[PDB]
């Protein structure tokens, strides 16, 4: 019936002192982390009616954690399967959690949390049904609900009580929208948490310190919530109060402004159940939430953020392409080529992270304003406070320009970043491979250029890498590493370990020309340019591309890349496949290219491209540019155009894996994500694929079809490669 | 079967917002004042035949709620059989009260009716009766909600219309509206408000501006809805902001009053009918530019009448924004001469309940005045709806 | 009077009840969006361009309810946007009064299909909400003599002298239709369960019923500022009045939505649709605004003066159950027999959704008209501030 319950393994120690105080340690031995698993709610539903039924002899509760992290989320192993006729058990679930935590929180006693680590997801959920909270500022400790960023919603309870606890705005802006993780520090700041400790010992004693001071202090409010007292007043008001109902019609509009139209339901339906659930009591506030809980969960775009921001971000943190069997090898001095703004930001993430850098270029002044980026850059961390001065000087001082070439002694990792000339490179290799250690890693930063080619121009072929960036470095969280044909294992593994030591995710790719990041992110920019040569207009290849989910418009995109660097890319591709006796396959985005170049609009370097620029910053598009490709006479649905770039470059992707240019679809939906900014929602350019939704369906058969819809409106391209058909 | 006629239209003087004359004066007491007026004008009136009284109200809370149709009936005297209705198309609630009053008339169903609206918007602002479409996330997200002025500006973008365009428009109201109120044009639709005492409060269109100059409209300056307005009319670059306080509609207060009856109703109570309802129309346009209602409205009245453009003497769209007008008048080619000829919203005041009664009225002596034949009244509407009335002088 | 008016269909969401309430989390502008693609389901080749208004009665548009919640419905359920939309409020008689502007849309020959009824989420939206002139203004409550409609209904049992028992013997008789016809199952196909987003039910029956009602509990309730002074004033011959009306004799307070699809002959035959019965005529009326509730009897007169009709030439009698002693008194105005009124009980078992309720009743004659293969039902009911509404319908 209704129930504290929905063969499996106890999960909750039970321990009653002489005080009354009851410990609840949540202690899960099927794992290191406790996770609202089915062994987690038959646990907790088995000392919920404990401490019912022993009500008359319990004077207060402790939830304790025997973990390193209090509790971490739930069995998203479970949520990812949820198929939409599941939604019925979905909705029994987390209504069967929230019950356990309601009976906990209307107990008539003070429950305290002792947050001993992380607390996140699931896991705040468990301490926000608590009456205290008390953290112990450790390290790595992190508190939050980021079930948005797995196109989930806090569905145990964290949307309702955070809204009680803070209001609708600032629920939503600061904890909820964006499922923002914090230091026990602001965790105390902002109310998340109300009081810390400095260790994890003193928590349980403070813990049972507070109840046995709450009881006698507060007897009358002792084990009740704000929200469940007389009187009781949400912050910031209710969406009937005169003040709140003025501005609430601009939230939804704003959230459309951050999302720029592109299709996560998720932030949507946290701010439908926030304001929802701020109009009714908790109990039935708490039951909505469970509804838009169960929305999500069994659609699609959860599923596609769930695998992709879930289990492919940890299978690429677990070493799913390092190599297997070898060890680690320490980097103790990097030195990287070249002080643009790709080097300096090379230079400032490692040292960020720790390591001694040795940035050289040409000239000590050119060196010197490479560390001038980190030194603007530790300025605004400063400013705003993110870094203390003791270690923002120990970070500069890592940094040690140079332009002399013996100055790379006892570096055994060397970066370049010098610019994509292949005699240049081979030249600035040679003059500093025989100074670094014998175990060096010689690593380039092309982004076009074949690796097995610049090879060459080293003794140590077996050491040379692609260690491929992205600017800003400092922000940037993708390295592609390309794997040349003589780079061993080794050398692999170890710019592996090095991606992640400076906080950064990495993906493996095999050498061939474009690699996938540069070939991918062509397909992308060349099917806008391709519709602008149609006549479509401008403004709304832009939009198509804001609304399809992407960072920064094509166009925009377009006048960056540089489309003098488009033209000798182009080029490139095609002198190197005739030269191998074929036909290269042109594209017809290389005409509108060409007449931009004539033009004298080749991007943003020039100062005029698609769009025109004014003391460096962009002011609007081009007004010339309609009557150039004669904009307006055509005029296709804009869906049609999102699906146009969308698809291009899933196909692109699904091409990669075919030509083992990529090794695991986590690489890819990864890589596509973070390294070219595919929108979040499709979970990848490869998740895209099994996870598209259109009027033809959902899935790979869909994907098909629609595939072959556009193949036959606007050419042979969209045709589905042989693997995705069946 | 029947023919619904007009034998009464008057209105009340529209009290600006800011330091209003009306602004102590009650929305049921603007109502029962022109209640009053109607019995002053018809003394021998059998009220006994007046089966309805149905009122648009966009805002139908605080002093305005709770029926206050039925508050007018009981609050006037009038007889308890008299019904009483509010309703709510937001801007045309007032016609869509004429339209559906002549609608039951011609149902052979009702004898009398009076239709009409009242807004004290200084009293009740726009708004705090809530919504769905505003205050609900998950309709507001679903509907792209974006306020009136934004799709106003859009259309004047899309359109072409320079900000001299909306200004210049906005300077001819505010010159025939004073032409009209100058020539006595008013003169007998505009019942003054006064209090208990018989104490005059006000008597004319406080609203109006007539020492308006084009310098001056120039001198005028006009939360992410840009952005939502242009995610749908994605091939507009930016959306040029053309519209200010002076070349849109006014907030102001006031009522009016519309008696329309069957021939057989008039006959027995010895009315003498001033103009007939020909046709009515409700059509509808797109909800983020909002304003484009008319159009269709104004299209589908002129077909299911059988009459065309060059039929209509008399054009009177609601002036909520300068581009509006300009918009409808360059879609169905209207003439200049003919659109608004006694002045519109931007000079007068836009009483959101009562306006469609309102501007119904100004064209009943319109019509009388110039002899002419037809006119039609159409107004914009929130939501992106549309309603268009055509009358055709008795 | 031109174009005959048809009903091609009636549908109604069950009644959530107030306490604890199964609808009390939906919002009122997701029970009418519900019926609307419940049309949709029974009807998917029609062309929704047909459609030329939504006109919805609410009697509280305030908060869920305001901003025409008709043209938010039109636009959430994704209806042609050229589908109008206007909120309409006459107290009670709103969701009727909505069918008869609806039908006389119709009439005049300027409107093809339209959609009219209801809604009303009480429980959300608490009576009283919108304040009102004539309750909030002193100088018009003094005028109006403003006085609750219990009171009104306490006055009519008084004058007509109905006893206790006699109001809760018509509370019980509701309470036993309306059972009897839940479980011959009269309401299968009118009632249209609520569901969420995810296809989970969430209400399929008016929970508000008691079918275990009886004498002996009815007889323990307690009947429910100077209102009785007020009253008396006008009605001088009355000395004191017996207050006989309880939660068991009254309306219920409830959620609710209904929806009626009303047009011409020419819009039903375009679109394949069966008219299940026809408007013949409607009327509006009213009586003394104190006594408030005795306006059906004058309204129900004067539809059957416009009809041409007697009451001997009505087969089923629908007044809606705002108070026992209202519906009794309406019986002994016009000599109603028993066996014709309110035969598949009333508001004082299934609820009073103010603005749901006048689309409601006219939905629940349509079907026991075609189950009874009967021809005429005559729906009035009796509204605030001493107004009536009647309606009647023909079998087609
Ligand atoms: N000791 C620790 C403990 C946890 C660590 C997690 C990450 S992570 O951010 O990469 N993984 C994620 C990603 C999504 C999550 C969603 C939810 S949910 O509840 O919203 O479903 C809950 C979570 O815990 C999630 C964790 C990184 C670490 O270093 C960690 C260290
Ligand atoms: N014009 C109509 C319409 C409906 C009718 C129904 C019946 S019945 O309910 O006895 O079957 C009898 C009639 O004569 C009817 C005549």
């Amino acid at each position: 019936g209704s129930s504290h319950h929905h063969m499996p393994d106890n999960t909750i120690q039970w321990d009653k002192d002489a005080d009354g105080i009851v410990t609840l340690t949540m202690d899960d031995p099927s794992g290191s982390t406790n996770v609202m698993n089915e062994a987690y709610i038959e646990s907790m539903g088995k000392a919920v009616d404990r401490l019912v039924a022993e009500k008359d002899s319990i004077t207060g509760v402790v939830v304790a954690s025997a973990k390193k992290t209090f509790f971490a989320g739930g069995d998203v192993k479970t949520m990812i399967q949820a198929r939409p006729e599941d939604a019925g058990d979905v909705f029994n679930t987390v209504e069967t959690i929230k019950r356990q935590l309601r009976t906990l929180e209307t107990l008539g006693k003070p429950v305290v949390a002792a947050i001993n680590g992380a607390a996140l997801g699931g896991g705040l959920e468990i301490a926000l049904a608590c009456h205290h909270r008390i953290a112990a500022d450790v390290k790595g400790s992190q508190l939050g609900l980021p079930e948005v960023t797995l196109g989930l919603l806090p569905g145990g309870g964290g949307v309702t009580r955070t809204v009680r606890m803070f209001g609708i705005q600032n629920a939503f802006v600061s904890v909820l929208a964006q499922g923002t993780r914090f230091k026990p520090a602001k965790a105390k700041e902002i109310g998340l948490v109300d009081e810390l400790v400095a260790t994890v010992e003193e928590l349980v004693p403070a813990a049972k310190a507070w109840i046995k001071e709450e009881l006698k202090a507060n007897p009358d409010g002792a084990g009740v919530q704000p929200w469940d007292k007389k009187g009781y007043k949400m912050p910031g008001g209710t969406p009937s109060s005169p003040g709140l109902a003025a501005i609430l019609p601009s939230f939804p509009s704003n959230l459309r402004k951050q999302l720029k139209g592109a299709p996560m339901p998720a932030p949507r339906a946290i701010l439908a159940a926030a304001v929802e659930g701020a109009q009714v009591d908790f109990d039935t506030a708490s039951r909505i939430e469970s509804r838009y809980f169960a929305s999500l969960v069994t659609g699609q775009v959860a599923k596609n953020m769930m695998q992709a921001f879930f289990f492919d971000l940890q299978a690429i943190n677990a070493g799913g392409s390092r190599p297997e069997g070898i060890g680690k090898t320490p980097i103790k001095r990097i030195g990287v080529l070249g002080a643009g703004m790709m080097g300096a930001g090379i230079a400032y993430v490692s040292a960020k992270a720790g390591y001694e850098v040795v940035l050289k270029d040409v000239s000590l002044e050119a060196a010197a304003k490479g560390k001038g980026y980190s030194e603007k850059l530790e300025a605004k961390a400063l400013e705003r406070g993110r870094t203390t001065q003791e270690r923002s000087d120990a970070l500069l001082a890592r940094i040690t320009p140079t332009a002399d070439a013996a100055d790379f002694k006892g570096v055994d990792f060397v970066i370049e970043a010098v610019f994509e000339n292949q005699e240049l490179k081979h030249k600035v290799f040679g003059e500093i491979e025989d100074i670094v250690e014998p175990n060096a890693i010689l690593g380039s930063n092309t982004s076009t250029l074949p690796i097995t080619g610049l090879a060459t121009g080293v003794k140590r072929q077996e050491d040379f890498i692609g260690i491929h960036f992205f600017s800003p470095v400092d922000k940037m969280p993708l390295v592609e590493i390309i794997k040349g044909e003589k780079t061993s294992d080794e050398a692999l593994a170890r710019v592996f370990d090095y991606t992640l030591a400076i906080g950064k995710t990495p993906i493996v790719v095999n050498d061939s020309r474009g690699f996938f990041t540069s070939r991918v992110i062509g397909t992308f920019v060349n099917e806008a340019l391709a519709m602008l040569g149609e006549g479509v207009e401008p403004a709304s290849i832009e939009q198509a591309g804001s609304q399809a989910g992407y960072p920064a418009p094509p166009l925009q995109l377009s006048d960056e890349l540089n489309l003098e660097l488009m033209h000798k890319i182009a080029v490139a591709t095609r002198k190197g496949v005739e030269d191998a006796g074929g036909t290269y396959q042109p594209h017809p985005a290389e005409a509108v290219v060409e007449k931009m170049i004539e033009l004298g609009r080749s991007g943003r370097l020039k100062g005029a491209g698609f769009y025109e620029y004014a003391d460096g910053k962009r002011s609007g598009l081009w007004p010339g540019l309609r009557e150039t490709f004669k904009s307006g006479s055509s005029q296709p649905p804009l869906q049609d155009m999102i699906d146009r770039m969308l698809f291009a470059e899933a196909l692109e992707t699904q091409k990669c894996l075919d030509e083992g240019v990529l090794t695991s679809t986590a690489d890819a939906n990864i890589g596509s994500i973070m390294g070219i900014g595919f929108p979040p929602w499709t979970g990848g350019s490869a998740q895209f694929i099994v996870g598209y939704s259109g009027p033809a369906g959902t899935g790979k058969a869909a994907f098909v079809a629609r595939a072959r819809e556009l193949a036959a409106a606007y050419g042979d391209r969209f045709l589905p490669p042989e693997s995705l058909l069946s | 079967s029947e023919e619904a006629f007009i034998y009464e239209a008057i209105r009340t003087p529209r009290g600006k917002q800011k330091n209003g004359s009306l602004h102590e004066v009650k929305p049921l007491s603007l109502v029962v004042g022109l209640i009053d007026e109607l019995r002053k004008r018809h003394p021998d009136l059998d009220e006994n035949l007046i089966s309805d009284v149905i009122l648009g109200c966009v805002s139908p809370v605080g002093d305005q709620g709770g029926d206050i149709a039925r508050a007018a009936v009981l609050a006037s005297g009038m007889p308890v059989t008299s019904g009483g209705v509010q309703l709510n198309r937001f801007c045309a609630s007032g016609l869509e009260a004429v339209n559906t009053a002549a609608q039951k008339v011609r149902s052979g169903w009702d004898d009398l009716v009076l239709a009409g609206g009242v807004e004290s918007m200084s009293r009740v602002p726009m708004g705090s009766d809530g919504g769905a479409m505003g205050l609900d996330p998950a309709t507001n997200y679903d509907v792209m909600f974006v306020p009136q002025s934004i799709g106003a500006d859009l259309i004047a973008t899309i359109e072409g219309f320079s900000r001299e365009d909306v200004d210049a428009y906005a300077l001819r109201s505010q010159q025939k509206a004073a032409e009209a109120w100058s020539g006595g044009y008013f003169a007998k639709s505009v019942v003054p408000v006064r209090d208990q005492n018989g104490l005059l409060i006000l008597d004319h269109d406080e609203h109006m501006r007539p020492d308006t100059t084009k310098e001056g409209l120039a001198k005028l300056k006009p939360g992410g809805f840009d952005d939502v307005a242009l995610q749908k009319y994605h091939w507009v670059e930016k959306i040029n902001h053309v519209h200010t306080g002076g070349n849109s509609s006014g907030i102001v207060d006031g009522a009016a009053l519309v008696m329309i009856g069957s021939a057989a109703a008039g006959k027995l109570q010895g009315l003498t009918p001033r103009a007939r309802i020909v046709a009515t129309a409700t059509s509808g346009a797109d909800p983020v530019i909002m304003l484009t209602g008319p159009t269709p409205a104004t299209r589908k009245v002129l077909d299911r009448a059988g009459l065309t453009v060059d039929d209509i003497d008399l054009f009177e769209l609601n002036e909520a924004f300068a581009s509006v007008v300009l918009k409808f008048q360059k879609d169905l080619n209207i003439p200049d001469e003919k659109l608004n000829v006694n002045g519109g919203a931007i000079a007068m005041g836009h009483p959101l309940g009562a306006t469609g009664a309102m501007i119904l009225g100004t064209m009943v002596d319109e019509l009388e005045r110039r002899n002419a034949r037809r006119a039609l009244i159409t107004l914009c509407i929130g939501g992106g709806m549309g309603v268009a009335t055509i009358i055709e002088r008795v």
